[PDB]
């Protein structure tokens, strides 16, 4: 019925994420609280 | 080199992908730049030379 | 506009050339003897002779001897140190309190220091640096609307310039004295590079490149105590984000304050700084403790201490901390020895209609004649205080009303709506539920 | 904003004054206490003047009288951007920091520093990116297509835009708002291309946008003192700030404040259950209103002729005369049965309840013998009762299920005291077997 | 940071009420975008005769939130 997946914990960052001969990934997680 | 606004001579913020003018702001391009008859935009450009 | 707040009509003792105080001067009303004897301290203070002189004016509640602190600090001036404190505050969870109160003795006794600031600044023309892997030197020119200047740079400097990553056509400031380099952003002549760009971009500065200037700098002991002995270690000029190890206060130990005192008294001695003892002011001091009484008795024998001013409304009370000891003042007699004792005496019924004038004249307030005599008898019947604290909503009422002008029936609907402790007390005997 | 479910004061938007501070017969919520409604318009006026500082407030009278609802009408009035520092009695008794300590933070919370400023952005539709790289990545030349609804623009890319823009990755169709001085650049979501979702911007594409911020004393307090970072306002362990860099932040808001860039509001700080302060607070709070950076204090207690805490004494209010010498006292009265009828029928309306009127005239009969907060309390849990037999409205037999299941103060006490034998005493001595 | 955080040994702060009003809002916004749903449970204080006036006090202004 229903596939058990990775337990990790609950991110609370905000970061690049796409809205879908290499691909980059820069560090990019932020807060969502801003100061 | 400073970049100015072909129709007024003001400070050229942007530039038009279509023809490659530059202008100020927001009605010039709706007034001038993007209803423009064809063959004044290289008119235009022969004043400082990019045509 | 102007914020009032229980004070600032004070602006000094009002004494004259020969300190015999006026009747009205200053904004003190009444209260002859008491100033006399504050200017007589004040020119004991000034005099910048002695070391643990210590006075204590006592009298009943809302009669001018916070007033009289206030007044005795105005006298002095801004660059004499005066420290407030309440008595309840030696209690710390950190330190001891022994501790707090030798802090507080020592934020009492300043220093003053002659200095020069002198200030570069302006765009990077040209940034040549030369060795002989180690740079010799490195030579820098500067740019303004006024014109150029070219400065040589030891590496030290260096290493800063390229810790800001500074390039060519960046405003920069260097200070001479301290090596401090800061980069405030690239030049206008260099905003057309890109059409889109991360950099910021600032002016030339219309000033000339080289500036200078004198400044005074005043400093306490304790500030030196403290930039001495901090346990983690030295910080950067810049750190928006604090210690990852939570650095406490500690108990500073002798030594420390003897060698600061070495130091301090070998600069004294060429002329490059000036003493200049203050003011440490304790009010309510019987909620002091037994120890802390005892240890300020130390404390006032010492060679730097400052002159102590105290303050205490209490009759024949019970010291804090002991349980069959009764002396005046809360204040136990081993101490009470050491000081002078200032009597503060009471007011009666043209002063305070006099002193309600006067926190009407300074709150902007118009009040008719015809109130004025009501509010004193009002001031007379139950507080002076309470008087003082009924103006404001009797002028925000009577601006209600339109009117700029305080009108009786305003006078009875703030003694409506506002009670003051009797009549609230009378409520709480005359009830049945807890008020 | 502001996620909540239903609290206590939730039917309280603020005190019901006209534009002569009299108190309506009913608005906003409040009911009744005319003369401590006109009080409280008379202190908030005094707090929206704000050219005075320093002045204490006290707010005395029986339990479950107006009062906290008083400082929620004023706190709901003040509006936002002015601070209120509404603290508890006894939260001011830590354990790394001295009560005065505690007290100076609560005070300097509530007076606050206004700076406008300006900045410029640009936001609008992304339309096409092209970057083109080298085999080392050494150099980058990059192409930006940018629109809103009135123009289009083109942008030559620089090295650090570049960079920028690869990391959070952003394609065609995004709406993004980008920072030039800061270099920081925020997704706003996708526009509205089907092929979260954010309508596409309008007007100019670089606007100047100004901010007003208000920044209170405390936090400047926190990050000019250099042993702790900003993280200290959020963590809380800021641990004994000590007073000359309150000296120089004072110092430095006066000069501040004659050149006009930056303006001074003050704000409330409301103390509930005053009583439960020692004497070193009271003794301290007598010295921290003579301050000219000191805000409005409003405080409030029930208690009539308790023991000072820390002294042996008894005291009206809980307090020492010092401290009631220099405080102007509101007094609140208990209610009648048509004002507690009306309260209970807000708190109905409140909680989305339809009360028969027999039922109202129960809970009122109820409310006037017994407590406001035991009737108030009873209509949530009788729409339960309504709910399970399945019925929308709320009769009399449920109202009386209600009574019958849940008991108030005045029968639990009559049924303790006579079956004394089955609790502890205050000796530890109980009975458990039932038989001998 | 974020590395030395793992490293020290923890200790319980005074979490302040500035913190608890950003997670607030932020909880608040992720509920307005339809991704979260709030779970409001019990609390069960067993022998509550332990507790004294100050805890009581404080719990008279605790009960009276939203
Ligand atoms: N001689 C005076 N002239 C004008 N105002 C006075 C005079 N004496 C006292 N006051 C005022 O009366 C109030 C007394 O306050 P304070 O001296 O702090 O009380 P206490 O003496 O109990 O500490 C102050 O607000 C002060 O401004
Ligand atoms: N004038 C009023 N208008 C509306 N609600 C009121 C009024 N007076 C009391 N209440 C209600 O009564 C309850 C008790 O009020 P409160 O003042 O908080 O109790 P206490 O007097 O013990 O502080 C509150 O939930 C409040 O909603």
């Amino acid at each position: 019925f229903e596939r058990a997946d990775v337990d990790s914990p609950f991110s609370f960052t905000t970061f690049g994420k796409t809205t879908s001969k290499f691909t980059d990934l820069i560090y990019s997680s932020r807060n969502p609280i801003k100061y | 080199a400073k970049k100015y606004c072909d129709v007024t001579g003001l400070k050229g913020f942007y530039k038009s992908p279509t023809n490659n003018i530059r202008y100020h702001n927001a009605e010039i391009y709706q007034l001038i730049v993007k209803p423009m008859a064809p063959g004044v935009d290289q008119e235009y450009l022969k004043l400082r030379g990019a045509n | 506009v102007t914020r009032t707040a229980a004070h600032t009509h004070i602006k000094g003792l009002g004494l004259d050339e020969s300190g015999v105080a006026k009747r009205v001067e200053g904004g003190f009303v009444g209260q002859i003897e008491a100033r006399e004897a504050c200017g007589v301290i004040v020119d004991l203070i000034k005099a910048k002779k002695m070391s643990g002189r210590a006075i204590l004016l006592a009298g009943g509640p809302s009669t001018g001897k916070t007033a009289l602190a206030l007044a005795i600090s105005q006298e002095l001036g801004p660059k004499v140190p005066f420290c407030p404190l309440v008595g309840s505050e030696l209690y710390s969870v950190e330190v001891k309190k022994t501790e707090t109160l030798m802090e507080n003795f020592r934020r009492a006794i300043g220093l003053r220091i002659k200095e020069t600031k002198e200030v570069y600044e302006g765009e990077v023309t040209e940034l040549t640096p030369e060795d002989a892997k180690t740079i010799s030197h490195v030579i820098v020119g500067l740019k303004s609307a006024k014109g150029t200047k070219t400065l040589r740079l030891d590496p030290t400097i260096y290493e800063s310039i390229q810790r800001e990553k500074v390039s060519i056509g960046d405003v920069i400031y260097i200070e001479a004295n301290t090596g401090a380099v800061k980069r405030v952003g690239r030049s206008d002549a260099y905003a057309t590079e890109f059409d889109l760009e991360t950099e910021e971009y600032v002016p030339l500065p219309k000033g000339e490149v080289h500036k200078k200037k004198e400044i005074v700098q005043d400093v306490t002991l304790h500030d030196l105590d403290v930039a001495n002995a901090r346990p983690q270690g030295g910080q950067d000029v810049i750190s928006m984000m604090g210690q990852l190890l939570k650095p406490k206060k500690t108990e500073i130990t002798e030594k420390l304050r003897q060698e600061v005192n070495k130091v301090v008294a070998k600069y004294i001695d060429q002329g490059v700084a000036e003493l200049i003892p203050g003011v440490l002011f304790i009010d309510e001091v019987n909620m002091l403790d037994i120890e802390i009484f005892t240890y300020l008795n130390k404390a006032l024998e010492s060679n730097i201490a400052p002159v102590v001013v105290l303050a205490s409304n209490r009759g024949m009370t019970t010291v804090r901390g002991t349980e069959d000891v009764i002396s005046p003042h809360g204040v136990p007699p081993d101490l009470i020895d050491r000081l002078l004792i200032v009597r503060t005496l009471p007011y009666d019924k043209d002063e305070i209609r006099t002193i309600i004038e006067r926190r009407a004249t300074v709150e902007r307030l118009q009040v008719e004649s015809s109130a004025l005599d009501l509010l004193a008898t009002m001031g007379t019947e139950t507080s002076l205080r309470y008087a003082l604290q009924l103006l404001a909503p009797c002028g925000i009422l009577a601006q209600t009303s339109n009117r700029k002008e305080i009108v009786v029936n305003d006078v009875n609907e703030a003694k409506l709506l506002f009670l003051d402790a009797k009549r609230s007390t009378k409520i709480l005997e005359t009830s049945a539920n807890y008020l | 904003k502001s996620l909540s479910l239903i609290a206590a004061h939730s039917h309280i938007t603020g005190l019901g004054l006209d534009e002569n501070l009299q108190p309506r017969p009913t608005s906003e919520g409040m009911v009744g206490q005319l003369q401590a409604r006109r009080a409280a318009g008379v202190i908030l006026k005094m707090v929206q003047n704000g050219t005075i500082a320093g002045r204490a407030v006290l707010v005395a009278g029986p339990p479950s009288t107006g009062k906290t609802a008083l400082a929620m009408g004023v706190s709901q009035s003040l509006g936002k951007d002015v601070p209120f520092t509404a603290i508890a009695g006894s939260e001011i008794f830590s354990l790394e920091l001295s009560k005065t300590e505690a007290l100076t933070q609560a005070f300097r919370k509530s007076i606050g520093i206004k700076i406008k400023e300006e900045t410029e952005l640009i936001e609008g539709e992304v339309v096409e990116i092209q970057i083109d790289r080298s085999i080392t990545g050494g150099h980058k030349q990059g192409k930006l297509t940018i629109k809103t609804t009135d123009m289009e623009t083109i942008y030559e890319l620089g090295n650090k835009m570049i960079d920028g823009l690869t990391k959070e990755k952003v394609l065609a169709g995004d709406v993004i708002s980008i920072d030039k001085a800061s270099g920081k650049i925020t997704k706003l979501g996708r526009s509205f291309a089907r092929s979260r979702f954010v309508q596409c911007p309008e007007g100019e594409l670089q606007k100047r946008k100004t901010v007003v911020h208000t920044v209170s004393l405390h936090e400047i307090d926190v990050i000019n003192s250099r042993t702790q970072g900003f993280l200290a306002l959020f963590t809380g362990d800021t641990g004994e700030i000590r007073s000359e860099v309150r000296d120089q932040i004072n110092t430095k808001v006066a000069e501040w404040k004659e050149e006009g860039k930056a303006e001074i509001v003050p704000g409330v700080l409301f103390i509930d259950e005053v009583h439960m302060l020692d004497i070193e607070c009271f003794s301290f709070i007598n010295r921290a209103l003579e301050d000219e950076f000191a805000p409005i204090v409003m405080m409030a207690t029930n208690r009539g002729v308790s023991k000072t805490r820390g002294t042996n004494y008894k005291s009206p209010h809980g307090l020492p005369l010092d401290l009631l010498d220099r405080s102007i006292i509101i007094t609140t009265k208990s209610y009648n049965e048509q004002e507690i009828k009306t309260i209970l029928s807000i708190r109905a309306q409140e909680e989305e309840v339809e009360l028969s009127s027999d039922a109202l005239d129960l809970l009122t009969k109820t409310g006037v013998e017994t407590s406001l907060r035991y009737s108030s309390n009873l209509i949530s849990v009788a729409q339960q009762i309504a709910m399970k037999r399945k019925n929308n409205t709320v009769e009399v037999e449920d109202v009386k299920r209600a009574y019958l299941l849940f008991l108030d103060s005045a029968r639990s006490v009559k049924y303790v005291q006579e079956n004394e034998s089955q609790y502890i005493d205050d000796q530890g001595n109980v009975q458990i077997s039932i038989a001998k």
